[PDB]
DNA sequence: ATCGATGTATATATCTGACACGTGCCTGGAGACTAGGGAGTAATCCCCTTGGCGGTTAAAACGCGGGGGACAGCGCGTACGTGCGTTTAAGCGGTGCTAGAGCTGTCTACGACCAATTGAGCGGCCTCGGCACCGGGATTCTG
DNA sequence: CAGAATCCCGGTGCCGAGGCCGCTCAATTGGTCGTAGACAGCTCTAGCACCGCTTAAACGCACGTACGCGCTGTCCCCCGCGTTTTAACCGCCAAGGGGATTACTCCCTAGTCTCCAGGCACGTGTCAGATATATACATCGAT
């Protein structure tokens, strides 16, 4: 019998293929699940949590900070012109609000 | 009752100022306090439904979260 | 009981990302709830397009297809690139 | 006396409210609105501490986003001051 | 001579239309305007007949609640004439 | 350049139909492009369809289905 | 072998509980359905058909007609506050908009 | 080839409503989609609730919660009012 | 107060193609029986929700002085609406071609279902340094 | 240009995040086999192209009046500052209602086979609605 070796290892990825599988096919979506429909979605979410991350990571270093907090992650997805239109109608908790005042209302 | 006169005319003032208003009429605050009921009153109604689903007696942050969600907002942070 | 998380899948892409950077407990609440929204809205509508056509199967071309719908333009065309390399390098081994 | 002149301490409000993230409305007042609306529907419910602070951070979400579009209405007809019309108008294009 | 004073035509126009129901676009020259639009997408298209109708029946929807949104926008500024920004006050506001 | 088929009589007509007395000499231009920008969203989703099945006819399903995943229900064509 | 009756004859219902079943059982939304389901769901639907129906046909003799046509219809739906409400979001095909006009634009 | 539409039923019903009038094939194809859509409504959400509370089957609790999710306040106590006095007289049969 | 020139609607007759009904037949709903595991009931644990007291300062309520903003009225000048004569090309009716949507047949590569094995990752514990609070100094900006 | 507000720096100190251990149940490897769907060939629907003709609609011009805009005046209602008071917030102590789990067993739904009638294409024909003509009577602008 052959040593096991994950399939998250054979394809490279870190997120869980297996169990990626598993939700697939408890979800009811299809009678029949192909085996390289968990490879490629494993595969893109992994690349949408790196890019998130990246951003707010540079938040977190512009505030002069070590730990990356909620407002990092506001920061971050409303200065994206193409997050903040995947993200548009959702709202996260402690978040706050950009900086922004209509140039009438300043003083002359 | 009169719980409703609970939200201040301070309180509606600070949210006017982080929505960056200048200037404020005596009168936005009675409208202010008809909009928010309104709103209330519809995301509880969903939550209420859900827990008697369940046969719960306990309103759980889940029965909001899925509340709002059929509204048309996702709320972040609290489950889901 | 024992209850799944993403945590420590996003913590080695934090560690990979920026090695000397840390993350609080609710910035991974938020991550772990962003995961299963983009995973619904995909798997939802790759659902749809079986059954416009009449499959019973899910495959490769739906999830391609469904990202193509959901995502933005650039995002799109650098996930696609992402998930195709996968799917070829396992299919290889 | 030193005195500021009409506005000077508006900006610094609006300056030091969007630059804080804490919540702004008091927590007992609100809690015992919430479980009076709720009577109306059941009678002896009980309430989850989390229930009330999810509800919190959505109404404040929900009226913040609501006076940001009241301010363009006001500016609109060259005002400054902010009128209901200007909310009932919002409200009507937003399909409320 | 004989004329009417500006603005009773435009009164009776507003009756006519409000009431019939044909669609208002020349078929022909927006025929063509979708087939010049979908060869950035894939060339040697083909479209049955009944697609150019859904797309004409739905833009002329479109446009109609558009400028429904307009007037009440104009009407707030206390004018009659419709301008560009109001266009671009509704289209804020609806968030498109 | 197509766009200029749709004529400024085409426009008036519509505007009436919405209820506008007095139109500004400036609301065509404006109309043409936002005109123009509504078109694409939809024809790039149709499109999209109709290359998954691997047709070459689009079909006035693909525009349901379009117009549906946008939220603006089209009912009358099956 | 008794002579065969449908089950919507049995329930008193027009719709057909049979192929109600049937849709749900091929939708894939639960490995099992319940006997109560289908006629249930018939009657609901039954029940919004005749309203929709009843407000057509009574603007189809407002205007002397004797056949219901799209534009009944639509002013069958945005006539009432409940079903326009419901179907607010929907475009009916030859429908057409109501008559309104402000008050502020009517001569003096 | 063989279709399948509700305009049978749809007929059946307008003879009982008002068995003067008659409608339609331009009316009848709206009557027919307005089904459909509703029917995909309530069965999306008596699966969701089903799923939430870890059940394996659908039943007529499910449907009552999704009409009284979904349908107005007058319209929702009529059409449960109905739909009990239905299944009341089918197991009563 | 009314005239009279335009416009919208109504009443009668003729036509035509859209709707309602009947026939043939086939495939999908109903009747009868069996097997098995999902849901219903009862009992136990224990955790987290409701209720109360004491007390101290952060926050709300009430007055008042004044100034800068909202509103009404006026003048003017040019942008848009109404009506005519000209010219462009949309709409329609007909014929012909062939690209490609829809279907039947053959068959073989794919995914589902079982069983045995073991290591990936979840729960409980430890601890130490990132953050926050206090106080005093430096810089900015406004009336 | 005096002085009130914000920022930052040095010191204290604590409890939240990073890392370790035990261990069990979810994922892997190997095998069989049934049918979903990939490919080849054919039929014949309906999408594309061209022509001639009539005349509906778009285009270009003149002109004059009703609207949009800028300026001035005035008066009253928001803002900023100070004092009093009221009820929010923190911390500590009780107790018991309700959520979450386990064990049993029964009754509900899935599956297979037969068989027969509900409802789907196809054909026919007759009357509801569309159109042309005549004319009634309502409204708008000037005298």
């Amino acid at each position: 019998r052959a040593k096991a070796k994950s399939r998250s290892s054979r394809a490279g990825l870190q997120f869980p293929v297996g169990r990626v599988h598993r939700l697939l096919r408890k979800g009811h979506y299809a009678e029949r699940v192909g085996a390289g429909a968990p490879v490629y979605l494993a595969a893109v979410l992994e690349y949408l949590t790196a890019e998130i991350l990246e951003l707010a990571g540079n938040a977190a270093r512009d505030n002069k900070k070590t730990r990356i907090i909620p407002r990092h992650l506001q920061l971050a997805i409303r200065n994206d012109e193409e997050l903040n239109k995947l993200l548009g109608g959702v709202t996260i908790a402690q978040g706050g609000v950009l900086p922004n005042i209509q140039a009438v209302l300043l003083p002359k | 009752r009169d719980n409703i006169q609970g939200i201040t005319k301070p309180a509606i003032r600070r949210l006017a100022r982080r929505g960056g208003v200048k200037r404020i009429s005596g009168l936005i605050y009675e409208e202010t306090r008809g909009v928010l009921k309104v709103f209330l009153e519809n995301v509880i109604r969903d939550a209420v439904t859900y827990t008697e689903h369940a046969k719960r007696k306990t309103v759980t942050a889940m029965d909001v979260v899925y509340a709002l969600k059929r509204q048309g907002r996702t709320l972040y942070g609290f489950g889901g | 009981s024992r209850k799944e998380s993403y945590s420590i899948y996003v913590y080695k892409v934090l560690k990979q990302v920026h090695p000397d950077t840390g993350i609080s407990s609710k910035a991974m609440g938020i991550m772990n709830s962003f995961v299963n929204d983009i995973f619904e809205r995909i798997a939802g509508e790759a659902s749809r397009l079986a059954h416009y056509n009449k499959r019973s199967t899910i495959t490769s071309r739906e999830i391609q297809t469904a990202v193509r719908l959901l995502l933005p333009g650039e995002l799109a065309k650098h996930a696609v690139s992402e998930g195709t390399k996968a799917v070829t390098k396992y299919t290889s081994a | 006396p030193h005195r500021y002149r009409p506005g000077t301490v508006a900006l610094r409000e609006i300056r030091r409210y969007q630059k804080s993230t804490e919540l702004l409305i008091r927590k007992l007042p609100f809690q015992r609105l919430v479980r009076e609306i709720a009577q109306d529907f059941k009678t002896d419910l009980r309430f989850q501490s989390s229930a009330v602070m999810a509800l919190q951070e959505a109404c404040e979400a929900y009226l913040v986003g609501l006076f940001e579009d009241t301010n363009l209405c006001a500016i609109h007809a060259k005002r400054v001051t902010i009128m209901p019309k200007d909310i009932q108008l919002a409200r009507r294009i937003r399909g409320e």
